[PDB]
RNA sequence: GCGCAAGACGGACCAGAGCGAAAGCAUUUGCCAAGAAUGUUUUCAUUAAUCAAGAACGAAAGUCGGAGGUUCGAAGACGAUCAGAUACCGUCGUAGUUCCGACCAUAAACGAUGCCGACCGGCGAUGCGGCGGCGUUAUUCCCAUGACCCGCCGGGCAGCUUCCGGGAAACCAAAGUCUUUGGGUUCCGGGGGGAGUAUGGUUGCAAAGCUGAAACUUAAAGGAAUUGACGGAAGGGCACCACC
RNA sequence: GGUACUGCCUGAUAGGGUGCUUGCGAGUGCCCCGGGAGGUCUCGUAGACCAUG
């Protein structure tokens, strides 16, 4: 924003997972979950905040796929939802 | 090959169509 | 296989095949008798019981029904009748 | 002659699925016809990870590796030989090959 | 090749013995179920048996996948 | 199976061998027979009531206790519905979906819906009539629909 | 690299999984009405199965009006390849692809297998509801509830297996219960061509749709499977009359 | 009192994540302190993918 003669100001903008994680995260017995909020910080700041979730395998889980029904997904992205809102 | 001998019976009957109209 | 009674099925057969294949039909469901631990009184209750069913003097909610069954609230003993 | 029993695609109990466009040709194939492999590699490949592993600026850093998911049309694979055909008894068996030794 | 003999050698190899049978044990542990399905042979008064602790966990099965 | 669906299944009641009014039941023919009194005084089906009764009041079947099923009783004693409850409900269910699909038009699955109530209410009544039941001039009009219910 | 705009499309997750009468149907959130299965000791008391006439929905393309035009893109125009390409490849690009409102009623609309019902071998899986059951977890004890885990029951999509029996065979737990031939019902085929053409009738703005012959012609046309031979298919294999 | 162990993170020596030793698979070891010496830990090993006749 500002330049202090050879001396730059950064503030913040922006913030996101490099690629490679967010495709070493998907598969393909899994449900995904995802949610977003848009939330005015104390100071005013505008804020899309977007959050993605997984339905992890159960350690003695015979199984082979876990999958979230409709209603527990809408649940789980509601608290995500109200979470982060409450966060910022 | 079917499709084409179909698509060609149309075009002679559009053209009988046209050679024999209602004012004939 | 090739051999079974049909007449003399062993009881516990006859408690896991479904209710209107059974060589009678036999309900599932029976009526039970249910007391709230606070008060005296006693609660003629169906098994799956819909709507919802009170104590009257206490208010006191005795169930929720469910899919299933209806589900008493805590604490509150029953008995099987007959 | 009924070839397969499963007429190629997995469709059942449903009647229509989405198209998907092949990564090779282009050419249209229903989701569940297309043949699909999914491949996880290193984005440099053998003698290019000693090679930058010794120019880093780090210490201990893995390389990334590349997620790629993979359509072909029929054609395409028995192209590319990622797909070739069997026998009438062995083709029966849809347990994948084994490249776990 | 089926030499002769060496079908009675092999009746010497074959026939062994050590000198008190495997199948002697002063205590063999069994599972309660078994148990009972002895008691119901009225073999419940044995007296080699040890019964042991059953496994808490179910899993007989593998992962499927 | 179903009639008017594709699915075939299997959900039912299915009552015990005895028709025999059992020991611990407390109440008379009598007083089942007020209680219900009462509670179709409350505006209910007859359904409700066996309901309601089967709940609370431990009764199996009210036609084991009385010797005479509800909507007899009911009838008899002259509070009886007009039309038979399920005939009501189906009316008053294809008054939801007309009502619903005048503002929506683009809605095909609907339309075709309605259709099928249609004809469920269409066998019915014509089973009515010949049971004499409603009087055979009787018809179900799109537009007098919203007024029996 | 920063911003802006427009219209399309909802990747991965996505499966021999779900939902729908079938076409078909995947971003979030709410509103609106439906619906199967399940549970039920609720109610009506035969109201039910299948369907000429007649009605509802019906992919894509197509046609009329309107809006909109990013991508792709028949027509067209070039550039190439080619003996020739008005074609496959490539650059450009109209109608159309998109939304709203009226038509059209046809697809390899395919499980190439009408619908209701009864019976007939197993076996693991799965989806949905219910029932029961040690034990883990949501931190340490009590009940709920959820996640796994072990079964049972009823519907579903399927799978594997088998001298159930079929079947011309491929194959099929239905295509089984067929000369030991009869559970109810609708549609419908009669060698191949001629032809789904001619005509009349009928529906449509149009393209067409539905109903639908004959004269003549012809010993086969066809279905499964079997050995061959071939393939510009995939595999192996050999030879200094193949190479290194 | 007897007797075991003990990487890091979270939330117990439980539960849940996640590691290093040799590229891999085994072994082995990895709480704190003091002191002591002995040191290129051992055994296996495909880990190979860029027209006309
Ligand atoms: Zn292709």
């Amino acid at each position: 924003e500002d330049v202090q003669g050879k001396n730059c100001l950064t503030n913040f903008h922006g913030m996101d997972l490099t690629r490679d994680k967010m495709c070493s995260m998907v598969k393909k017995w899994q449900t995904m979950i995802e949610a977003h909020v848009d939330v005015k910080t104390t100071d005013g700041y505008l804020l899309r905040l977007f959050c993605v979730g997984f339905t992890k395998k159960r350690n003695n889980q015979i199984r082979k796929t876990s999958y979230a029904q409709h209603q527990q997904v809408r649940q789980i992205r509601k608290k995500m939802m109200e979470i982060m809102t409450r966060e910022v | 090959r079917a499709k084409w001998r179909k698509k060609r019976m149309r075009r002679l009957k559009r053209k009988r169509r046209k050679m024999r109209q209602r004012s004939k | 296989p090739l051999a079974k009674d049909l007449l003399h099925p062993s009881p516990e057969e006859e408690k896991r095949k479904h209710k209107k294949k059974r060589l009678v039909q036999s309900p599932n469901s029976y009526f039970m008798d249910v007391k709230c631990p606070g008060c005296y009184k006693i609660t003629t209750v169906f098994s799956h019981a819909q709507t919802v069913v009170l104590c009257v003097g206490c208010s006191t909610v005795l169930c929720q029904p469910t899919g299933g069954k209806a589900r008493l609230t805590e604490g509150c003993s029953f008995r099987r009748k007959q | 002659t009924k070839k397969r029993r499963n007429n190629g695609r997995a469709k059942k109990g449903r009647g229509h699925v989405q198209p998907i466009r092949c990564t090779n040709c282009a050419r249209c194939v229903p989701k569940d016809k297309a043949i699909k492999k999914f491949v996880i590699r290193n984005i440099v490949e053998a003698a290019a990870v000693r090679d930058i592993s010794e120019a880093s600026v780090f210490d201990a850093y893995v390389l990334p590796k590349l997620y790629v998911k993979l359509h072909y049309c029929v054609s395409c694979a028995i192209h590319s030989k990622v797909v070739r055909n069997r026998s009438r008894e062995a083709r029966k068996d849809r347990t994948p090959p084994p490249r776990f030794r | 090749i089926s030499i002769k003999l060496q079908e009675e050698e092999r009746e010497r190899r074959d026939n062994y013995v050590p000198e008190v049978s495997a199948l002697d044990q002063e205590i063999i542990e069994v599972d309660p179920d078994t148990k009972e399905m002895l008691k119901l042979l009225d073999f419940g008064s044995l007296s080699n048996l040890q019964v042991t602790q059953p496994t808490v966990g179910m899993n007989f099965k593998t992962p499927r996948g | 199976g179903r009639m008017h669906a594709p699915g075939k299944g299997l959900s039912q009641s299915a009552l015990p061998y005895r028709r025999s009014v059992p020991t611990w039941l407390k109440l008379t023919s009598d007083d089942v027979k007020e209680q219900i009194y009462k509670l179709a005084k409350k505006g209910l089906t007859p359904s409700q009531i066996g309901v309601i009764l089967r709940d609370s009041h431990g009764v199996a079947q009210v036609r084991f206790v009385t010797g005479n099923k509800i909507l007899r009783i009911l009838k008899s004693k002259g509070l009886a519905p007009d039309l038979p409850e399920d005939l009501y409900h189906l009316i008053k269910k294809a008054v939801a979906v007309r009502k619903h699909l005048e503002r929506n038009r683009k809605d095909k699955d609907a339309k075709f819906r309605l259709i099928l109530i249609e004809s469920r209410i269409h066998r019915l009544a014509r089973y009515y009539k010949t049971k004499r039941v409603l009087p055979p001039n009787w018809k179900y009009e799109s537009s007098t629909a919203s007024a029996l219910v």
